[PDB]
RNA sequence: GGAAUACUGCCAGCUGGGACUGAGGACUGCGACGUAAGUCAAGGAUGCUGGCAUAAUGGUUAUAUGCCGCCCGUCUUGAAA
RNA sequence: AAAUAUGUAAGAAGUCCUUGUUACUUAAUUGAACGUGGACAUUUGAAUGAAGAGCUUUUAGUGGGCCAUUUUUGGUAAGC
RNA sequence: GCCCUGAAAAUGGAUGGCGCUCAAGCGUGUUACCUAUACUCUACCGUCAGGGUUGAUAUGAUGCCCUGACGAGUAGGCAGG
C-alpha cells in the first residue's frame, strides 16, 4: 500500500469523530452538574418555605491525604495505609465512603487528613496530576486516548469520562479509583496554617476529618 | 522516604542467559530470542526458558520415554522436541520411525532411532520446518528421580534416606531407628 | 479559638420503625466553624440524653446574623469552668458589642485570670439585659454614667526608624 | 518449681455452669455429625473423657473422622511462625454445630432462588452482599415537632 | 552474672518477615487416622466401581 | 517527552476536553441564575431566633 | 419595602513583575487557527547584539572571612572519654 | 459483664436432579465415601490492596541487650 | 489565679548568654515570616523491572535504544573492577 492517502485521512477520521462523541458526552455531563446542584439547593429552599429542613445525602467519597511521615508508625495503622495506596507524606487517593471503608479512616486518623473534595479540587487534580498505570509503569495522563486503552473495555473512553465517575461514584468505580497511581502532592503554599500539625482539627490541628475544609488544603498543595 | 509492600531491588530469580560459555549453545538462544520475541506462541518461549536451566534441572530422557509419547492416543504423526540430552533404553524392542529432535543424541539414541527409520535432529532444524512449532510435542525428563534429591529435608519421621557412607549392619540402625534399642526415630 | 461564630444545630437521632420523628431537638452552640459545630452539639447532647454521635443525626446548620450588630448591647453570662481542683460557677457580666464578639472576649478573659482552657469551660446561655441598672458587678455599671469623659494621659507614638531626632513628648 | 500441667490455668475456664449444673442433656447426642462439617469446640466438664486441652475452646475445625461415640476434628494451630495441621478426636459433648456455617446455606439457595426468577425476567442479579451504604438524602417534618431548646445543666453536687 | 531470663519482643517482628502461611490444603486430603473399618470400605468400594467404570466405557 | 499540564498552555488543554472551546464561548463560570419569590416560612424564622 | 456590603466558594476571566532550568538533537502522535495555501504557544528554544580574545572565564595551591567540624581501631546496651 | 485483642465462614476442591460400587452400617439398593449423565460463568454470588503466587537447597553472623508510651510484679524509692 | 512566707551547703556560674518588667514573664486567639539530607518539578549516576531493535555496506544483539520506580545501614552475603 501507498500509506500516505488512505489510512492517515482515515486515522484522523476515527480521531475526529472520536472528539465529537467527548464533546457531545460532556455536553450530557454539563448539563448534568448544573442540574444537580439546582435541584438541591432550590429542595433546600423549599423546606424551609415548607415549615421543614433538609437534610441532604452525605458526601460518598472523600479524599485522604497522608500527614505523618513514615517512622514510628504501629503496625496495624501501618498495614491500612498500604491497603490504601497511601505510601508516601502528602499523598492522597479518593476513597468511597462506606461503612466497610469509614472504619479504616477512624483508625488512621492520627495519620491522614481527609474530608469531602469539591467538583474544583478533583478538576484539577485530575488534570494537573494525572497518572495513568498500564503494567505498573506510572505514566502522566495527557492525552485522551490511553485512558481509553486501558479503560475503554470499561467504557470511559475519555478523560472527562473518567473523572465524572470519580465524583458521582458510577458502577465500576472500584478499579477507576485503582487505575489512577495516588495523587502525589506537594506541601501547601500558603502553610498548614495551625502552630502544631498533629492536633485534631477540632483541636485546632490538621488531622481527622474535616469536610468541606480539605477543598482550600488541596487548592495549595495541587 | 517510600514505605515499601515488597523488597526494593529485587532480582528476577530467572536465568536471563545460560550460564554455560558455549559459542554453539549461545547462537541456539541467538535464534530462539528473535522467535520469542516476534513468534506470537507459547512453543518458542518455553523452549527459550528451558534452554537456559542447568544439567540438573535438564536431565537426560530415555528413549523408552519417547515410545510412551507415541502410543499416546493421537499423538502417532506428532513430532517429539526436548531439550537436553536423550539416552538409550536396553529394554525397549519397538520403536516407532517418528522424528526426533533433541541437543545431544547418545550413540545408543544415534543408533536405535535411526534404524527404527526415524532421524536425529538438532533445534535448528526444527525451526526451518516449525518455526511455531506446528504438530510438535515437549517432554521432560524425570526430576524427581536423582539421587540427591532423595536426602533433601530429612527429618523425624519423614524417612528422606540420611546420608551415610557406608551402608549394613552398625551403620544407622541403632537407637533411634527400632524401638528395642531406645526409641524408634 | 479563632474569630467566633455563634450557631444553631437540629437533631433528629435516627428513626425506628417504632417511633419515627422523635424530638428535633436544638442547641444554641459558640464556635469557629462549622466543623467544630457539629462536633460540639454531639459532645452537648450525650451529657443530657441517651443518644450518641453514632445514634444520632444533624439535621440543620444555621447562623444567627445579629438584628442590630451595631447598638452596644449588654450582656450577663454565666460559666462553668472545670477548674483544678473542681468546678465552679460565675454570673460574668461584659458589654463589647453583641454575642459572637461578647463570646471571643470572654474566653481570653476567663482564660486570662482563671487559666481555664477552651475545652474547660461551659457557657451556659448569654442574654442581653434589657433594663439599665439591672447589673450588680460594678464594673459593668461603672461605664453607664450620663455623658461621660475622661482622657487618655501618656500617648506613645509609633516609631518609624530607630532614631529620632526630637525627643518626642507624650501629649494628648 | 513452676506448673505447666495438661489442665493448668483453668479455674474459670472448664466450670460446667451457674445454675445448669447436673448432667447434660439428650439433645447433643440426637444430632448427626457427618465429614466435611464446620464445628466449634466447647469443652464440657461434666465427663472428661474426649475432652479437648486448654488451648483448644472456640476453635472451630472441620470434621473428618466420625467413630464410635467420638468425632475427629482438625485444628491449624499456629506454632512459631507457620500453621501446622493438628488433627484432634474429640467426643460428641465437646463439640456443637457452628451455625455460622449453615447462614451460608440458604444464601446459597435464596441467590439460588431469585437466580431462576432473574432469568425468568431479565438480568439484573445484584446478589453480591453490598455494604452498609450511607443515607440518601430525607427530609424532616416540623409540624406537630417543635424544635426544643437545650442549654448545658449548672453544674450541682447532690450528695 | 545475672542475665536475662525470657522475652518475646521482637519474636511476632520475626515471624510476620515471611508472610505466615496458610497450611494450603489439598484436594482428597491425607486418610491417616480414620476409621479403619471405614478404610476397609474405601479401599473396596474404590475397587469394585474401578471395573464398573472399565466395563461400561468401551 | 515534557509534560505540560493543562490549564495553562491552552494549547495542551484544547487536545482535551473538546468541550472547553464552547466553554469560554458561553461563560459558564459566571452564568447568571434565576431569581424566584420562596421566602421562607414564617414557623421557622422564630426558631431561628428564639434563644 | 428595597438593595449594596461583609464571609465562603467558582470561572475551560483578563493581566503586570521577579527567580531556576531549557534536558533531548532528521520527518514519523494527539491538536488549534484558516473551505483554501499554510501557520502556531501542539511528542522539552530559538532570533539579534555586543566586549575580551587570554590568564579575561576557569582548575590547583597558600592565606583570610561566615558557619560547621572532639584522635583512630577495639570489644561493649552504651565512648571523644 | 465490658473496651482491646481472638477462632471460623463469605463457596467451582460449590449447589441441585437421576444413578453405581462397597467385604461398613441398616429391618429395609435404607444409610455413609466418590464418580457416571444434565443445569447453574463473569456483580461465580462482602470491602480495599497486591514492585506476581508458590516451592526447594545451602550457609555466613546471632544467641551479654538497652530505652520510651501503655498494663503490671518485687522493693519506700532508685539512671533498681 | 499570679506573686509572696513556707524554701538551708560547700572549684565564682546560669531560662543557652546578653538581658528583659502596660517586658523579650504568664494564659489565650489572629495572621505574616526563616528552613532539613522531609514533599513537589527538572538534569545526571547506578540498580532493578517491563519492552522495541538481524535489514545490510560498516564495527560489537555476552550490543543499541525506550519507559517506570527505587538508592540509608554494623555483623553478613553476593556481584562488577
Amino acid at each position: 500500500a501507498e500509506q500516505v492517502a488512505a489510512e492517515r485521512a482515515a486515522r484522523k477520521a476515527a480521531n475526529k469523530e472520536k472528539r465529537a462523541i467527548i464533546l457531545e458526552r460532556n455536553a450530557a455531563y454539563q448539563k448534568e452538574y448544573e442540574t444537580a446542584e439546582r435541584n438541591i439547593i432550590q429542595a433546600k429552599r423549599d423546606a424551609k418555605a415548607a415549615g421543614s429542613y433538609y437534610v441532604e445525602a452525605q458526601h460518598k467519597l472523600v479524599f485522604v491525604v497522608r500527614i505523618k511521615g513514615i517512622n514510628k508508625i504501629p503496625p496495624k495503622p501501618r498495614k491500612v495505609l498500604q491497603l490504601l495506596r497511601l505510601t508516601r507524606i502528602n499523598s492522597g487517593t479518593f476513597v468511597k465512603v462506606t461503612k466497610a471503608t469509614l472504619e479504616l479512616l477512624k483508625l488512621i486518623e492520627p495519620y491522614v487528613a481527609y474530608g469531602y473534595p469539591s467538583y474544583s479540587t478533583i478538576r484539577q487534580l485530575v488534570y494537573k496530576r494525572g497518572f495513568g498505570k498500564i503494567n505498573k509503569q506510572r505514566v502522566p495522563l495527557s492525552d485522551n486516548a490511553i485512558i481509553e486503552a486501558n479503560l475503554g473495555k470499561y467504557g470511559i473512553l475519555s478523560i472527562d469520562d473518567l473523572i465524572h465517575e470519580i465524583i458521582t461514584v458510577g458502577p465500576h468505580f472500584k478499579q477507576a479509583n485503582n487505575f489512577l497511581w495516588p495523587f502525589k502532592l506537594s506541601n501547601p503554599s500558603g502553610g498548614w496554617g495551625v502552630p502544631r500539625k498533629f492536633k485534631h482539627f477540632i483541636q485546632g490541628g490538621s488531622f481527622g476529618n474535616r469536610e468541606e475544609f480539605i477543598n482550600k488544603l488541596v487548592k495549595s498543595m495541587n | 522516604g517510600i514505605d515499601h509492600t515488597s523488597k526494593q531491588h529485587k532480582r528476577s530469580g530467572h536465568r536471563t542467559a545460560p550460564k554455560s560459555d558455549n559459542v554453539y549453545l549461545k547462537l541456539l538462544v541467538k535464534l530462539y530470542t528473535f522467535l520469542a520475541r516476534r513468534t506470537d506462541a507459547p512453543f518458542n518461549k518455553v523452549v527459550l526458558k528451558a534452554l537456559f536451566l542447568s544439567k540438573i534441572n535438564r536431565p537426560p530422557v530415555s528413549v523408552s520415554r519417547i515410545a510412551r509419547a507415541l502410543k499416546q492416543e493421537g499423538a502417532a504423526n506428532k513430532t517429539v522436541v526436548v531439550v537436553g540430552t536423550v539416552t538409550d533404553d536396553a529394554r525397549i524392542f519397538e520403536f516407532p520411525k517418528t522424528t526426533v529432535a533433541a541437543l545431544r543424541f547418545t550413540a545408543g539414541a544415534r543408533a536405535k532411532i535411526v534404524k527404527a527409520g526415524g532421524e536425529c535432529i538438532t533445534l535448528d532444524q526444527l525451526a526451518v520446518r516449525a518455526p511455531k512449532g506446528q504438530n510438535t510435542l515437549i517432554l521432560r525428563g524425570p526430576r524427581n528421580s536423582r539421587e540427591a534429591v532423595r536426602h533433601f529435608g530429612m527429618g523425624p519421621h519423614k524417612g528422606k534416606a540420611p546420608r551415610i557412607l557406608s551402608t549394613g549392619r552398625k551403620f544407622e540402625r541403632a537407637r533411634g531407628r527400632r524401638r528395642s534399642k531406645g526409641f524408634k526415630v | 479559638m479563632a474569630h467566633f461564630k455563634e450557631y444553631q444545630v437540629i437533631g433528629r437521632r435516627l428513626p425506628t420503625e417504632s417511633v419515627p420523628e422523635p424530638k428535633l431537638f436544638r442547641m444554641r452552640i459558640f464556635a469557629s466553624n462549622e466543623v467544630i459545630a457539629k462536633s460540639r452539639y454531639w459532645y452537648f447532647l450525650q451529657k443530657l440524653h441517651k443518644v450518641k454521635k453514632a445514634s444520632g443525626e444533624i439535621v440543620s446548620i444555621n447562623q444567627i446574623n445579629e438584628a442590630h450588630p451595631t447598638k452596644v448591647k449588654n450582656f450577663g453570662v454565666w460559666v462553668r469552668y472545670d477548674s483544678r481542683s473542681g468546678t465552679h460557677n460565675m454570673y460574668k457580666e461584659i458589654r463589647d458589642v453583641s454575642r459572637v464578639a461578647a463570646v471571643e472576649t470572654l474566653y481570653q478573659d476567663m482564660a486570662a485570670r482563671h487559666r481555664a482552657r477552651f475545652r474547660s469551660i461551659h457557657i451556659l446561655k448569654v442574654a442581653e439585659i434589657e433594663k439599665t441598672a439591672d447589673v450588680k458587678r460594678q464594673y459593668v455599671k461603672q461605664f453607664l454614667t450620663k455623658d461621660l469623659k475622661f482622657p487618655l494621659p501618656h500617648r506613645v507614638q509609633k516609631s518609624t526608624k530607630t532614631f529620632s531626632y526630637k525627643r518626642p513628648s507624650t501629649f494628648y | 518449681g513452676k506448673s505447666h500441667g495438661y489442665r493448668s490455668r483453668t479455674r474459670y475456664m472448664f466450670q460446667r455452669d451457674f445454675r445448669k449444673h447436673g448432667a447434660v442433656h439428650l439433645s447433643t447426642y440426637l444430632k448427626v455429625y457427618k465429614v466435611g462439617d464446620i464445628v466449634d469446640i466447647k469443652a464440657n466438664g461434666s465427663i472428661q473423657k474426649g475432652m479437648p486441652h486448654k488451648f483448644y475452646q472456640g476453635k472451630t475445625g472441620v470434621v473428618y473422622n466420625v467413630t464410635k461415640s467420638s468425632v475427629g476434628v482438625i485444628i491449624n494451630k499456629m506454632v512459631g511462625n507457620r500453621y501446622l495441621e493438628k488433627r484432634l478426636n474429640l467426643r460428641v459433648e465437646h463439640i456443637k454445630h457452628s451455625k455460622c456455617r449453615q447462614e451460608f446455606l440458604e444464601r446459597v439457595k435464596a441467590n439460588a432462588a431469585k437466580r431462576a426468577e432473574a432469568k425468568a425476567q431479565g438480568v439484573a442479579v445484584q446478589l453480591k452482599r453490598q455494604p452498609a451504604q450511607p443515607r440518601e438524602s430525607r427530609i424532616v417534618s416540623t409540624e406537630g415537632n417543635v424544635p426544643q431548646t437545650l442549654a448545658p445543666v449548672p453544674y450541682e453536687t447532690f450528695i | 552474672a545475672k542475665s536475662k531470663n525470657h522475652t518475646a519482643h521482637n519474636q511476632t517482628r520475626k515471624a510476620h518477615r515471611n508472610g505466615i502461611k496458610k497450611p494450603k490444603t489439598y484436594k482428597y486430603p491425607s486418610l491417616k487416622g480414620v476409621d479403619p473399618k471405614f478404610r476397609r470400605n474405601h479401599k473396596h468400594a474404590l475397587h469394585g466401581t474401578a471395573k464398573a467404570l472399565a466395563a461400561a466405557k468401551k | 517527552v515534557l509534560k505540560k499540564n493543562p490549564l495553562k498552555n491552552k494549547q495542551v488543554l484544547l487536545r482535551l476536553n473538546p468541550y472547553a472551546k464552547v466553554f469560554a464561548a458561553e461563560k459558564l463560570g459566571s452564568k447568571k441564575a434565576e431569581k424566584t419569590g420562596t421566602k421562607p416560612a414564617a414557623v421557622f424564622t422564630e426558631t431561628l431566633k428564639h434563644d
